[PDB]
This record gives C-alpha cells, structure tokens and sequence, in this order.
C-alpha cells in the first residue's frame, strides 16, 4: 500500500530483509568549491 | 645553393635526393636570415631565479 495515495499498487512487489552497506566514500569530505584561493608558485594556476 | 642546385638535377635519384634533403636546410637559413655559427653558444642564457625557485 502506498502510504502517499493509500491505493494499493497494481502488480505485486517483491520485497524482505536484504544486506546492505555504507561505503567509504562519503559526500561530507569528497564536497569541495572556492572562490579565490592560493596559487603556485611557479605558474600563477590554481592549485588542485 | 647555387652548387647544390647543379647538383640535385643530377640523374641519379640517390644524390638528387640527398641533394634536396640538404638544400632544404640550407634554404631555411637563407630565407630566415640567421646564422648557423650561433648554434654554437658562447653565453648560456640563465632563467630568472622565480623561474627556478
């Protein structure tokens, strides 16, 4: 049943208890921008 | 240039060949203007110290 409508789907749905897992990659530390920051020394590009 | 010129008319493909291959070079430094004796340096250009840092 669908807890927005409260219809019940068309077809069946399969469903149970499944192993899942929460990698290492996480979206806090691999976020990143900026405006201006530090250049290189030798050539004025930013750095990376 | 003048030589070589004699010299790629030459029969022969081998030497008219070489002969090309050469004056093409040749040409080079005449219709450039430079010349080959600077291939040799006397003064090593040094790059600027922030350049080398």
């Amino acid at each position: 049943y669908d807890g927005r409508t409260g219809e019940p789907f068309e077809g069946p749905i399969v469903v149970g208890q499944m192993f899942i897992m929460k990698l290492y990659h996480m979206v806090e530390d691999k976020m990143h921008a900026r405006s201006t920051g530090p250049y290189s020394l030798i050539t004025q590009q930013p750095l990376g | 240039e003048r030589e070589l010129l004699e010299e790629m008319k030459h029969p022969s493909r081998a030497r008219r060949a070489k002969a090309r291959k050469r004056l093409e070079v040749v040409r080079a430094f005449l219709d450039s203007g430079n010349r080959p004796e600077w291939m040799i340096l006397e003064a090593v250009p040094v790059l600027p110290p922030d350049l080398r840092p």
